[PDB]
RNA sequence: GCCGCGGUAAUACGGAGGGCGCGAGCGUUACCCGGAUUCACUGGGCGUAAAGGGCGUGUAGGCGGCCUGGGGCGUCCCAUGUGA
RNA sequence: GGAGCAAACCGGAUUAGAUACCCGGGUAGUCCACGCCCUAAACGAUGCGCGCUAGGUCUCUGGGUCUCCUGGGGGCCGAAGCUA
RNA sequence: AAAUGU
């Protein structure tokens, strides 16, 4: 199944923090803070100039490693995107973001997408009143994601739900913090998040 | 200001009585990503001086690159020696579909959406020198009527 | 003999242009005519004049160019950057009104013989015809 | 006035060459008599008319013109002129790079000036008899190839040629640098590579001295004072 | 897989540590298309790189100059059926 | 038919050897008629015909109001252009 | 007269 194990090695290697843990990857020490250099014996050594391929490679993984999914599931979406209308590329992020488990991270019901997933998988999450246990669900506008009844309580939700009081959730997002529910509003334009990534290259990569 | 970029370094070697002496060659692109690109070729006893004088030589053969939002006004194909480059426009959200030599130019002239092929001798040097000559022969619907007139 | 006269015309021009001359004389036809015409109507040429030479009719075709550029080789840009026969006696090219060129993205112009005559890509599309593609020019 | 009419064109300034010619020299040709090609002067002046219409505007805004001519037919004529116009010139023999590598050759006139700083300076005697002549020998050559080039401290904005055939080197150097090219040319060379032309005998002092002497007068007449007729018809003829 | 690595200091063998890449999959072999514009209609060549017939005459065949008619075969348009 | 020449053949030299090179000999063949064979660096290593695109010089051969012009050949250098 | 060199 998914990637499991050493994560903080990945806020690094890619050479850029990508907030993959809970509070740690947000706390003074995200595998990069202390050691902002690539993993393994050859860490504190001077890099040689990457290949153009290498450059494109690292950029893709980064993005995937951010959303944290199989190369299987990942590329389908690219080709799907690659097939569609006009920009037929940048739209990609929209398809990535429509993932249930992705959304739940943004909706602050959890902090790691990894934590998000275990919820959806354990089916602590519902959509439009439906017990939905599938982290791949491409959600759409006006769909509603809320905690189920057997789990409205649960220590893990409350604090995770609470700490959200502070920030303006995504333009495409909305949250009844007390009501434990959110609405997918719209398709996040490229504007709506300057990811640390240059998606232009992922395209360039996948056209091998 | 400008945006340098080498796409080629190489080590030639003449020969002398006892041993072979060397020289290094460097091909640098220099752009603005706004429609201005240049290209010169550096040859010097050691590496960086060439690279340096490449970028010197580069900022000469500059070129109006009359974009039409991240693309070219029309399709062009040019032949340099026995090397051949095909330039084809593209609707936005396409990509810069090119080898490593020409994409290391079209980007620095702007161009976010273009289709390309190399044909004949894929030698980078003579390929580079070609592509420039393609841009230099780009003409705009504006550029044309200036000619298809009277007096 | 001349297997193809139309090609010979185009080729005569292309030869003349590359040395930047005033005029270019070429044997006459009512079909070579309404083929030129466009080249004035689209302003690829100044124009022509039906004349006679040594008792025999020709069509002095007057060449446009551009600005005396500067730098080494001050020779001006051409008006006619490119021109080549398409349909030939060795292989005749016919097209439906759909299957019709977008020469140099609108900047270029095809020339075709049709059920209404020497149209262009633009025209033949709008009249809704298509026919024997003679040549492409830009 | 400012100008000259075809009655003055009676020296040689009609043509003198033929068959040793470039056919580019069409239009500015009249007919072939005595085998020699002859060129109409209606156009010669018409060109001068056009040509001078670019010289004055250039001169009267205080530009600079470099003078080139290595023909023994036109050596000294230009020297006087460009001195009589206080302008730089190349009488002697032309050097590659001079414009395209201007910056580099320019450091050689400094040495000339740097040398001249040792004529009566307090170190001449204080440098041995041996070297004393060597530098003086190094001097006398330096001045020869840099006299009319010692003037100017930056590339001009036009250059005047007595025969663009020969100084095509210079013409190429100039042309590569968007530098306006003007020339007295006969059937020898050829137009196109010229921006402003004096189609006439580019040999036989008459045409040269005629058009060259008068050319200078045009400059002053846009700088201040066309003083007495400069030397000419001395041993000249 | 090709270019090639091993001759007492091997990032190329063998193990180890570490790293890259996929993940209930990862490799390999065989085969088809791509890249190959390397059968080239789109879209190539034949002086010295492989390629002009040793040279004529000529059958079928391919191709054909300038003008005006008739025919409308090709070609072009429209409509319609068919194209499961 | 056969003078001269000359594969093969013999001899003299050279050489380690010399079935070669150089030398003295020498038969087919070389020449004629008739009939076969059909190869080649059979080369401009460039197929044929027509049209178009600067000139300079040397020459062979026609015609011209014989400078010069023009026609058809045989070479050189060369505009533009082509070419690795 | 005058050969050869994992
Ligand atoms: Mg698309
Ligand atoms: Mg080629
Ligand atoms: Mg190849
Ligand atoms: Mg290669
Ligand atoms: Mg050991
Ligand atoms: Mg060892
Ligand atoms: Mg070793
Ligand atoms: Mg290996
Ligand atoms: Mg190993
Ligand atoms: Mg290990
Ligand atoms: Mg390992
Ligand atoms: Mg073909
Ligand atoms: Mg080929
Ligand atoms: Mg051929
Ligand atoms: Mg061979
Ligand atoms: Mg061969
Ligand atoms: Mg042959
Ligand atoms: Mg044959
Ligand atoms: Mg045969
Ligand atoms: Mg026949
Ligand atoms: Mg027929
Ligand atoms: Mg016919
Ligand atoms: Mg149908
Ligand atoms: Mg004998
Ligand atoms: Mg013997
Ligand atoms: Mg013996
Ligand atoms: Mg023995
Ligand atoms: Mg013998
Ligand atoms: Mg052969
Ligand atoms: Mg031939
Ligand atoms: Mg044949
Ligand atoms: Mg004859
Ligand atoms: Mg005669
Ligand atoms: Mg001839
Ligand atoms: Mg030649
Ligand atoms: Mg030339
Ligand atoms: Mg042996
Ligand atoms: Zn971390």
């Amino acid at each position: 199944g998914r990637y499991i194990g050493p994560v903080c090695r990945l806020c690094r290697r890619e050479g850029v923090k990508l907030y993959l843990k809970g509070e740690r990857c947000y706390s003074p020490k995200c595998a990069m803070e202390r050691r902002p250099y690539p993993p393994g014996q050859h860490g504190q050594k001077r890099a040689r100039r990457p290949s153009d391929y290498a450059v494109r490679l690292r950029e893709k993984q980064k993005l995937r490693r951010i959303y944290g999914i199989s190369e299987r599931q990942f590329r389908n979406l690219f080709e799907e995107a690659s097939k569609k209308k006009g920009v037929t590329g940048s739209v990609f992020l929209g398809l990535l973001e429509s993932r249930l488990d992705n959304v739940v991270y943004r909706l602050g019901f959890a902090v790691s997408r990894r934590q998000a997933r275990q919820l959806v998988r354990h089916g602590h999450i519902t959509v439009n009143g439906r017990r939905v246990d599938l982290p791949s669900y491409r959600v759409r506008p006006g769909d509603e994601i809320a905690v189920a009844e057997k789990s409205r309580n649960l220590e893990l939700i409350r604090q995770n739900l609470e700490a959200m009081k502070g920030r303006k959730v995504g333009p495409w997002l909305s949250l009844d913090v007390e009501g434990m529910k959110g609405k997918f509003l719209r398709l996040p334009d490229r504007e709506d998040l300057a990811l640390p990534v240059n998606e232009q290259l992922v395209i360039e990569f996948y056209s091998r | 200001d400008f945006e340098e970029k080498m796409i080629l370094i190489r080590r030639t070697a003449r020969m002398q009585a006892g041993g072979r002496r060397f020289r290094f060659g460097a091909l640098v692109v220099v752009g603005d990503r706004q429609g201005r690109v240049g290209l010169g070729f550096g040859k010097a006893p050691e590496v960086p001086l060439a690279v340096q004088k490449a970028g010197y030589y580069a900022r000469r053969n500059m070129v109006e690159v009359p974009l039409q939002n991240g693309t070219i006004p029309h399709e062009i194909e040019v032949e340099f020696g026995a090397s051949k480059i095909v330039l084809k426009p593209a609707a936005p959200g396409t990509g810069v579909i090119a080898g490593a030599v020409p994409r290391a130019i079209l980007e620095l002239a702007g161009v976010t959406d273009i289709l390309t092929k190399e044909l004949g001798s894929r030698n980078p040097i003579n390929i580079a020198y070609a592509t420039m000559e393609a841009l230099r022969q780009l003409r705009t619907k504006a550029d044309v009527e200036r000619l298809r007139k009277g007096e | 003999m001349l297997t193809d006269p139309i090609a010979d015309m185009l080729t005569r021009i292309r030869n003349a242009t590359r040395v930047y001359k005033e005029s270019t004389d070429v044997p006459a036809s009512r079909f070579k005519e309404e083929i030129l015409r466009i080249l004035a109507r689209e302003g690829f040429i100044k124009g022509y004049e039906r004349v006679d030479v040594d008792g025999k009719p020709y069509l002095r075709v007057y060449l446009k160019y551009g600005p005396r550029r500067q730098g080494p080789d001050p020779r001006p840009e051409q008006v006619i950057h490119h021109i080549r026969r398409i349909s030939k006696p060795g292989r005749r090219v016919y097209v439906g009104v759909k299957e019709i060129p977008r020469v140099r993205r609108g900047l270029g112009i095809a020339i075709l013989s049709t059920s209404k005559g020497v149209l262009t890509d633009r025209e033949a599309r709008k009249l809704g015809v298509g026919g024997e593609l003679i040549c492409e020019v830009w | 006035e400012i100008t000259v009419k075809e009655l003055l064109e009676a020296g040689v300034h009609f043509g003198h060459e033929r068959k040793r010619w470039n056919p580019k020299f069409a239009r500015y040709i009249y007919a072939e008599r005595n085998g020699i090609h002859i060129i109409d002067l209606q156009k010669t002046m018409e060109e001068l008319e056009r040509t001078f219409r670019f010289i004055e505007d250039l001169a009267m805004r205080g530009g600079t013109i470099l003078f080139v001519g290595t023909k023994k037919q036109a050596q000294d004529i230009v020297r006087m002129e460009a001195e009589r116009a206080g302008m730089p010139y190349v009488n002697q023999r032309w050097l590659g790079g001079m414009l395209t590598n201007f910056k580099t050759i320019s450091q050689r006139v400094h040495r000339l000036e740097e040398l001249e700083a040792l004529f009566a300076s307090p170190e001449i005697e204080e440098r041995p008899k041996k070297e004393q002549v060597r530098l003086k020998h190094e001097l006398e050559r330096l001045q020869k190839y840099l006299s009319g080039f010692r003037l100017l401290k930056r590339l001009p904005d036009a250059i005047f040629v007595v025969d663009p055939t020969k100084e095509a080197i210079a013409v190429r150097e100039a042309r590569k640098l968007f530098i306006p090219v003007i020339a007295l040319a006969d059937t020898d060379s050829d137009p196109d590579l010229v921006d402003y032309i004096i189609p006439g005998n580019d040999d036989a002092i008459r045409s040269i001295q005629l058009i060259l002497s008068r050319a200078v007068d045009l400059i002053i007449q846009a700088r201040g004072g066309v003083v007495e007729p400069s030397p000419s018809y001395a041993l000249v003829q």
